[PDB]
């Protein structure tokens, strides 16, 4: 669950199940050291604040992964990063997902 | 053949009630010593 | 403004009822829906429940019993409280403000959706362990 | 064998501005046997 | 011959629910209707509704809806598919519901109404 | 029935191939719960 890129790249963070029904994936962003915050609350919807340069998977896909693509990767991704899903079939999920290590060169 | 059936896959409410179960069970294949262990889906307006 | 100031006994002992506050910033306690986050030390977070007055009171079917979220309207505070904590639950808490919306994928009339949650903005956190 | 996407409920539409009005021209065809000044209200097929 | 048999006489109270089995035999059950007509003392006949035993579409009265529910069983055996039998549960009785009810039977006639009842049943009282 | 083949007792030299296979099996009698073990003789363009 460890991703190195180098800067200028782009980054693609894999997190939680195969997609068994539609989806409304919510992902967050752990600072080390302080408390997480939000990046996307919807498939692909963010709120204001952050930039563009971060998006998200759609949820109307049956049999993929909730993936989180980052354009134009800076020294400020480097962090902690949380998939929360939201599947039709199986139940509410209490914890987050595989948290995955984005390290930035 | 007496079947065996549980939920189908779904978020199951208590106000609704499961309208496809699994209901795997045994059924001779094209030999007929041996017995594959196959699954299927059924309606509940089929199963007793 | 928003932020959530909290306080903690940070070291306590077995066995007891572990209780925890969090204080505001401007906004009051009824006016939106409160979710509580525990996270292990270096595991990823899990969400303990969440609260609002008129119904929406629904906790994390895995304790379900030793949980007890509360409000507190005169005050404007929110409250979390366990009961037998073992060493397990050594870990750090987090009182948040979340959101909710309503996803269909069907016909809204055959109750075929779902209302998800996020939490926006979080608090700033305690360490509470149990140890000896 | 699997059901891939959702598990959601067969349905039928009929629009409600022409079913509506179909039943206004039954309903004035259906006084012509019956007489004026008749109520004539419909039900859900009570039992079967 | 078609034969009607119907259920013995019972004794109920006020809030109860009888059920008056009719067991028909001698014809092909899938076929001809099912009436229940009651007989009350001091105001002659009276119908309730009648029963088509194919599927079970069933119609009752104007003022007995929601107190009355038929149902039949038919005969699944080709070795026997002549039998049958037709229910009804008459809910929330009263004192003054007190009667006899008998099932009949139209008359395989022709030129003949589902109303001119033919073979009937050997006639159930029910006291309240 | 899954069948059981041998060699047909013959010279088998390597530059010739087995054209009849033994091929002893399982089936039932006439009775329902008996099972009789016979064999036959099959060529080798009715077997896999
Ligand atoms: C008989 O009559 C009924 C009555 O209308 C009709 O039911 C309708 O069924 C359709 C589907 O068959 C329902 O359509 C869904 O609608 C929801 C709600 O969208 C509405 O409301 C939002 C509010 O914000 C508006 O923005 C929007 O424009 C609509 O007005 C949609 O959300 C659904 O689309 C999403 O989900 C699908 C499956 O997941 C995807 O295939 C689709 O692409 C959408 O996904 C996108 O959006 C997601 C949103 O977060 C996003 O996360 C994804 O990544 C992706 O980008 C869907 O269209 C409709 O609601 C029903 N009507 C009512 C009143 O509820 C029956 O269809 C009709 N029968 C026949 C045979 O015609
Ligand atoms: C063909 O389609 C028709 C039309 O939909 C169906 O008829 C409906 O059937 C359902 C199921 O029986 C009915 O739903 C029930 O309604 C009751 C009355 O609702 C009123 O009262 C409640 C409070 O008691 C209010 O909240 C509500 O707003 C109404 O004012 C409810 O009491 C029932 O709820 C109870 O049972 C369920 C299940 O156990 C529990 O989850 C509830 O908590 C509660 O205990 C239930 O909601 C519906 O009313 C019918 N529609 C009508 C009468 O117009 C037919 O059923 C369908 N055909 C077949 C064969 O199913
Ligand atoms: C997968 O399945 C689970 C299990 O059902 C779903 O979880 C439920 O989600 C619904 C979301 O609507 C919750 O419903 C809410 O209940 C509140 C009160 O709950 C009472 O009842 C439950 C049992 O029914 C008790 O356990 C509880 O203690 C309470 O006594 C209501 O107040 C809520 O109403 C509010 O939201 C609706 C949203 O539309 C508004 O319309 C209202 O006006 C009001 O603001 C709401 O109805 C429910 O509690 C959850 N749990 C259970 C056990 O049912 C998942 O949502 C589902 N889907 C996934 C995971 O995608
Ligand atoms: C219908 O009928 C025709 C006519 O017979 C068949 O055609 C013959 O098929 C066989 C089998 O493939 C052929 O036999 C082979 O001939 C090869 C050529 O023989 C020359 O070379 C060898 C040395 O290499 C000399 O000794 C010989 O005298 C010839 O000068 C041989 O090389 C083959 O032998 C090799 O393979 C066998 C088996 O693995 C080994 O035992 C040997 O030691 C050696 O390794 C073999 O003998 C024959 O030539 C064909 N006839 C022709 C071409 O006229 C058809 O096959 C048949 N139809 C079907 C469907 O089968
Ligand atoms: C009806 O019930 C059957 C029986 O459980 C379901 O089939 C089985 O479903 C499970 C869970 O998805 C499968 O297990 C998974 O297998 C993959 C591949 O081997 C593995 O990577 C996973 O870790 C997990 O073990 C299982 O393969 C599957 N089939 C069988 C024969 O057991 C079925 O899904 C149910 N019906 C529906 C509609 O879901
Ligand atoms: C399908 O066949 C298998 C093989 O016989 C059955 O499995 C056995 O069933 C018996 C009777 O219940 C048990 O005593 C054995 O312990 C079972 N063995 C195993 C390995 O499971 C099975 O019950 C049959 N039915 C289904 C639905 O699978
Ligand atoms: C039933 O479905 C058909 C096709 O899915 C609908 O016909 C379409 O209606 C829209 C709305 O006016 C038009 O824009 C399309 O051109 C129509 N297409 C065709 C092929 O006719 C129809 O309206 C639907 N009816 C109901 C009651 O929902
Ligand atoms: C024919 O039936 C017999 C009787 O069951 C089979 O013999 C047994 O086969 C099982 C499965 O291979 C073995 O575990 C037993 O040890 C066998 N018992 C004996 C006494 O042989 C036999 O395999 C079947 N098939 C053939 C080709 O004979
Ligand atoms: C499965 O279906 C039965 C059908 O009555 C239902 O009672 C039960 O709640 C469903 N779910 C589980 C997990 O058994
Ligand atoms: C149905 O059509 C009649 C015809 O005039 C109209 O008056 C009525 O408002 C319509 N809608 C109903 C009965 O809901
Ligand atoms: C009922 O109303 C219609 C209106 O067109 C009228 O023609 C008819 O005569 C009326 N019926 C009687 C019995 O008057
Ligand atoms: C039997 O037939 C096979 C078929 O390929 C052959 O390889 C083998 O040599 C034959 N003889 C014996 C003794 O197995």
């Amino acid at each position: 669950t460890f991703v190195s890129v180098a800067p200028g790249q782009t980054a693609r963070i894999t997190c939680g199940e195969e997609s068994l029904g539609s989806r409304s994936v919510i992902w967050y962003q752990q600072r080390p050291g302080q408390a997480p915050s939000l990046i996307i609350y919807n498939n692909n919807d963010r709120p204001s604040g952050i930039p563009d340069r971060f998006s998200g998977s759609p949820g109307s896909t049956f049999g993929t992964t909730a993936t989180l693509t980052i354009t134009s990767v800076e020294a400020g991704d480097e962090a902690d990063y949380y998939c929360h899903i939201w599947d039709s079939r199986r139940p509410t999920n209490w914890v987050f997902g595989e948290g995955t290590t984005l390290i930035v060169l | 053949v007496t079947l065996q059936c549980t939920n189908v896959t779904n978020n199951i409410t208590d106000d609704m009630r499961g309208e496809l179960k699994n209901c795997s069970f045994n059924m001779t294949t094209e030999l007929r010593d041996k017995k594959q262990k196959v699954y299927s889906l059924f309606y509940r307006l089929d199963v007793v | 403004q928003v932020h959530l100031q909290e306080s903690g006994p940070g070291l306590v002992k077995p066995s007891e009822t572990l209780s925890l506050t969090c204080n505001v910033s401007g906004t009051l306690v009824r006016d939106n829906y409160w979710s509580w986050i525990r996270q292990p030390l270096g595991k990823q977070p899990e969400w303990i429940g969440y609260v609002h007055d008129s119904g929406d009171t629904n906790y994390n079917p895995s304790l379900k019993s030793r949980v007890h979220l509360s409000l507190d309207k005169s005050k404007n505070l929110v409250s979390l409280r366990l009961t037998g904590v073992t060493a397990a639950d050594s870990a750090i808490y987090y009182c948040a403000t979340t959101k909710h919306g309503r996803r269909i994928y069907g016909v809204v009339a055959f109750k075929e959706w779902f209302t998800y949650f996020y939490m926006d903005v979080w608090g700033k956190g305690t360490s509470v362990t149990v140890s000896s | 064998g699997d059901i891939i996407g959702d598990i959601r409920q067969a349905h039928c539409n009929v629009s409600k501005a022409t079913w509506n009005e179909t039943l206004g021209k039954v309903v004035k065809q259906l006084r012509k046997h019956f007489g004026n000044n008749t109520i004539i209200r419909f039900a859900n097929s009570s039992g079967g | 011959q078609v034969q009607l048999v119907q259920s013995g006489a019972v004794i109920k109270t006020p809030g109860s629910s009888v059920k008056i089995s009719c067991r028909a035999s001698g014809y092909n059950f899938r076929d001809y209707s099912i009436h229940w007509v009651r007989l009350i003392p001091d105001k002659g006949f009276e119908w309730i509704g009648w029963i088509k035993p194919l599927w079970g579409a069933v119609s009752y009265a104007r003022q007995l809806q929601g107190r009355v529910s038929m149902t039949r069983q038919l005969s699944q055996d080709p070795d026997d598919p002549d039998w049958g039998v037709a229910y009804m549960e008459f809910s929330g009785l009263t004192p003054a519901d007190t009667a006899e009810y008998f099932c009949v039977r139209r008359g395989s006639c022709d030129y003949c109404g589902d109303f001119p009842w033919q073979y009937w049943g050997q006639g159930t009282v029910v006291v309240v």
